[PDB]
RNA sequence: UUAGGCGGCCACAGCGGUGGGGUUGCCUCCCGUACCCAUCCCGAACACGGAAGAUAAGCCCACCAGCGUUCCGGGGAGUACUGGAGUGCGCGAGCCUCUGGGAAACCCGGUUCGCCGCCACC
RNA sequence: AGUGCAAGAGCAAAAGAUAGCUUGACAGUGUUCUUCCCAACGAGGAACGCUGACGCGAAAGCGUGGUCUAGCGAACCAAUU
RNA sequence: CCUGUCAAACUCCAAACUUACAGACGCCGUUUGACGCGGGGAUUCCGGUGCGCGGGGUA
């Protein structure tokens, strides 16, 4: 930028997307990645592998195509994202994938967030997973329990129109069930 | 040399151009090679561990095993056999 | 000291002064003479060219310079003339003054390094060359062999 | 395919200047190889270049030394005509100097030293101290150049 | 276009930068918020050697907290202009700073993908003046 | 790829600037603190829950060369320097010829306002 | 800038700063390079492993003292485990 | 802005050249056994000069 001695950052470090000195740490084991990543409305979960020209996702799960499988709530929450990293898991273990270590990118090893969640999901798809069970949510929560109880204090629906006024973590259930057998691209 | 340590005469081979500084990319740190494959050597100024002795920069050897993550490398320094034990941020395939 | 000692450009360069003390003080007292206010806006240039690659002692060049604007007070005190010596002795000069034990020498001294076909100085005149005398004197107080030249000048 | 020709003698002369003379079969002053054109062959005759005189002979040339000078890899034996004939694929001297010059074989695939001892040149040559442009003898020659040469070793 | 590019109060710090304290107490009534210690840096001559060590308080407040606190800070001040920043930003005053901004200033304060606020989506002194002034006083 | 995620090369991608884009969908800003979690003080951030509003930031798309960078043409320059050779020149410093290589500064004109890979997706 | 100390080198979501926690400055045993280019030579040094036991971290992982190159000492004898 | 100069312990640049490995040609080796391995015996560890590049020194 000011002369030909200046130094600019890698292109992913100038856009903080990629923490580098992470990454190599995860690209250690040898395994590949579970990249857990979140948006406002959804999350998503890939699982990553190295390549010659950049990284290969084998597999991946998005929140958005969980209504595919009957999902009828919002996107950007607890329930929603352990769905995606057990539908990712097991498109992944149909992949001949069996093993990966879990990216998180830029967010924080919060205990009980979704990323972990994420990360409890892919495990139960079958998939091994370096963790560390008490950093997870207490299922209940993963259930998406806190917030219909939220809605317990209501007065006014937590979701505008949507579907149900006091929501459903049975709805949760419902579709974890499915996804455990069967049904197409699984 | 006014002394005799390994950096002696390094300030040329181990320092980077300004625009090369700073941590380098870990793509070619985990490269994988294969026993009998020709590497080149050549130390990577930003990056610390897994190093060989300054004298065999320039040197292409053969991978022949590992030894924990860093690979083992046959050269021959003039006319003596040796063996370099040397991490993937510090080789190149040849070719 | 005769400039034998060191008119030749044989040693290493020598002009480090975070690694050199007690460099002594230079005798060139001006290197911008004559009219400094106004720029070359004028009808003759001429140059002194010197001839071989040589090492000029501060002294030398001093002497020179003197020499030869001194005399180019054939113009007067604030003549209209520019006068530039455009080199600046950077090499620092050794001697070894034991005998041929730990004979690094001390510092004595400073001296140019000009390249043959550079020109030391540079002169701007009006059609009034009473500088290519001025300088058939400086000339005659430096080592080389020398070429007096006019550049912008085709009034002849 | 130029002719080479050692000018100048061994003493003093580089090491590795000397074991280039050697692979392209010259041991001795005087003696003669012929050298195919190509980078490798090219980088080799540069380095020998002050030693050395070369250049591309004329097909008559070619052929007057190779019947004077020619040798079987082994033996006393006269590369005539018939010589030819009888142990190469060519019916005579002319046909091997034109495959030869073409680039075709060599005098070693032929069964011939890969040399032609030469003898010194009658009239003596223009000197080993100077190139040709410079009224010397050594360097490439021209191809009129090069068969004097030959020509008054032959 | 307008809504997102109105501009709003984020944070006023009211700081007391004391030399060596008991003043916090006001600090924590005067906003309604516990106080921060101010650890100074470099070692100086006015006995102030000490690296680490609390040498002040300072309070970031944001929101309501903010207002509720400007709404009788501001009052208590008169001046205006040329005491402004060049981001929108003034200092009063124990000091009382103001920052402003517009509606995405969350995107150079955020972890991922981070940026900086374009000059253009900056805010002016000027277009400060306006907002503030635009609210229970006068500028100059 | 009508806006996404993970990357490789790590400025040809930087700096600065102009124009365009969101009617259901995307990313955002955005709204909001019962929870998991959080600020040596602040739901600012981090974390969680969510859509009333918006395309003004970001982001994506199209483009501008003033600065920085990459490569190229022409000039500088076959100059500077240089591997090999010489009973060539020079008091000498040093130079010259032959042979094999061959620059930097700078000027003028082009190029460059990233390219490519995997996955997902009216 | 800072990173204990020469000089040169390395480092920015860190190798720097702040905070917290911890004792891997751990025991055992090696591979290799260096010391000594090439090319034999000890002490010493370093790089990289393994076995055992641990620390921290969600985890990949990091920790074989200090970012790297100086800070070192045979046999005999003594004391110590 | 304009203008005058430098660097063994400066570098946005940057050769010739030296050098690791590989292929190709050459030359060489497979009765002259190369490359290499093991063993016996040395001598040697005052060197000098030319050319190129040097560092010191008025030389
Ligand atoms: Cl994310
Ligand atoms: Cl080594
Ligand atoms: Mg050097
Ligand atoms: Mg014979
Ligand atoms: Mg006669
Ligand atoms: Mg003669
Ligand atoms: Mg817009
Ligand atoms: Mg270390
Ligand atoms: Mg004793
Ligand atoms: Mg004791
Ligand atoms: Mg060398
Ligand atoms: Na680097
Ligand atoms: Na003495
Ligand atoms: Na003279
Ligand atoms: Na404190
Ligand atoms: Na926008
Ligand atoms: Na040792």
């Amino acid at each position: 930028a000011t002369g030909p001695r200046y130094k600019v950052p890698m292109r992913r470090r100038r856009e903080a997307r990629t923490d580098y000195h992470q990454r190599l740490r995860l690209l250690k084991s040898g395994k590949p990645r579970l990249v857990a990543r979140k948006s406002n409305k959804h999350v998503r979960a890939q699982l990553v592998t190295l390549g010659p020209n950049g990284d290969d996702t084998l597999a991946s799960a998005h929140s958005s195509d969980l209504a595919e499988y009957g999902w009828e709530a919002p996107t950007g929450n607890m329930p929603s994202a352990y769905l995606t990293g057990l539908l990712a898991g097991l498109r992944a273990q149909e992949a001949g994938v069996e093993e990966a270590v879990l990216d998180i990118g830029l967010n924080s090893p919060t205990p009980g967030s979704k990323v972990f969640a994420i990360q409890e999901g892919a495990i139960d798809a079958g998939l091994d997973i370096p963790h560390n069970d008490d950093v997870l949510a207490d299922w209940q929560r993963t259930r998406g329990a806190h917030i219909a109880e939220y809605d317990e204090q209501l007065e006014e629906p937590l979701y505008s129109g949507d579907f149900d006024a006091a929501d459903l973590p049975e709805h949760f259930d419902e579709l974890r069930e499915t996804l455990l057998d069967g049904d197409i691209e699984l | 040399p006014s002394s005799n340590g390994p950096l002696e005469g390094t300030r040329g081979k181990l320092k980077n151009k300004p625009r090369d500084r700073g941590t380098s990319p870990p793509q070619r740190a985990v490269e994988e090679f294969d026993d009998g494959e020709k590497v080149h050597l050549k130390i990577d100024p930003s990056v610390p561990n897994g190093r060989f002795h300054p004298r065999f920069d320039g040197q292409t050897g053969t991978v022949e095993g590992k030894q924990g993550d860093a690979y083992k490398v046959d050269i021959v320094d003039g006319g003596k056999e040796k063996t370099i034990i040397v991490t993937a941020a510090h080789l190149r395939r040849q070719e | 000291k005769p400039g034998a000692m060191y008119r030749n450009s044989s040693k290493p360069a020598y002009t480090r002064r975070e690694y050199i003390s007690g460099i002594p003080g230079k005798k060139i007292a001006q290197f911008d003479m004559g009219n400094n206010g106004a720029g070359p806006t004028y009808p003759a240039q001429v140059e002194l060219v010197v001839e071989k690659p040589v090492q000029i002692r501060h002294n030398a060049l001093e002497a020179a310079r003197v020499a030869a604007n001194r005399y180019v007070q054939n113009s007067g005190a604030a003549a209209n003339y520019k006068f530039r010596i455009r080199k600046f002795p950077f090499h620092v000069i050794r001697e070894n003054k034991d005998g041929m034990r730990a004979p690094f020498g001390k510092p004595v001294g400073t001296a140019a390094r000009v390249h043959g076909a550079n020109h030391i100085f540079i002169a701007w005149v009006n059609p009034d060359p009473n500088v290519e005398e001025a300088w058939r004197r400086a000339k005659m107080k430096v080592t080389p062999t020398i070429n007096i030249d006019s550049s912008p000048a085709g009034n002849a | 395919m130029h002719a080479l020709v050692q000018l100048r003698g061994e003493v003093n002369m580089h090491t590795d200047i000397q074991d280039t003379l050697e692979m392209l079969n010259i041991h001795h002053v005087n003696h003669c190889t012929l050298v195919p054109e190509t980078d490798a062959y090219r980088g080799m005759v540069a380095k020998v270049n002050d030693f050395v005189a070369f250049g591309e002979p004329s097909q008559e040339t070619l052929e007057t030394v190779l019947a004077t000078r020619a040798e079987p890899l082994e033996g006393d034996a006269d590369v005539d005509d018939e010589w030819v004939a009888e142990h190469t694929d060519y019916d005579d001297i002319s046909g091997l100097a034109f495959a030869l010059l073409s680039e075709e074989t060599t005098l070693r695939e032929q069964g011939l030293s890969p040399t032609l001892r030469l003898h010194p040149p009658r009239g003596g040559h223009d000197g080993v101290k100077h190139p040709v442009k410079e009224g010397g003898q050594l360097g490439k020659h021209d191809t009129e150049g090069i068969d004097d040469l030959l020509e008054a070793m032959r | 276009f307008h809504e997102m590019r109105e501009p709003r109060i984020e944070k006023v710090v009211v700081h007391m930068g004391i030399g060596h304290a008991n003043a916090e107490d006001i600090l924590g009534e005067i906003t309604g918020q516990m106080p921060v210690r101010t650890k100074a840096k470099r070692t100086v001559g006015e006995f102030d050697i000490r690296e680490g060590d609390p040498i002040g308080a300072k309070v970031t407040l944001r929101d309501e907290m903010a207002e509720e606190f400007l709404q009788t800070a501001l009052p208590l001040a008169e001046l205006a202009t040329s005491q402004f920043d060049d981001t929108g930003n003034f200092s009063f005053g124990l000091d009382v700073t103001v920052n402003l901004v517009r509606p995405g200033y969350r995107v150079a304060k955020r972890d991922k993908a981070s940026r900086s606020i374009p000059t253009k989506h900056r805010l002016n002194p000027a277009d400060a003046v306006a907002f503030i002034e635009s609210t229970y006083d006068v500028e100059v």
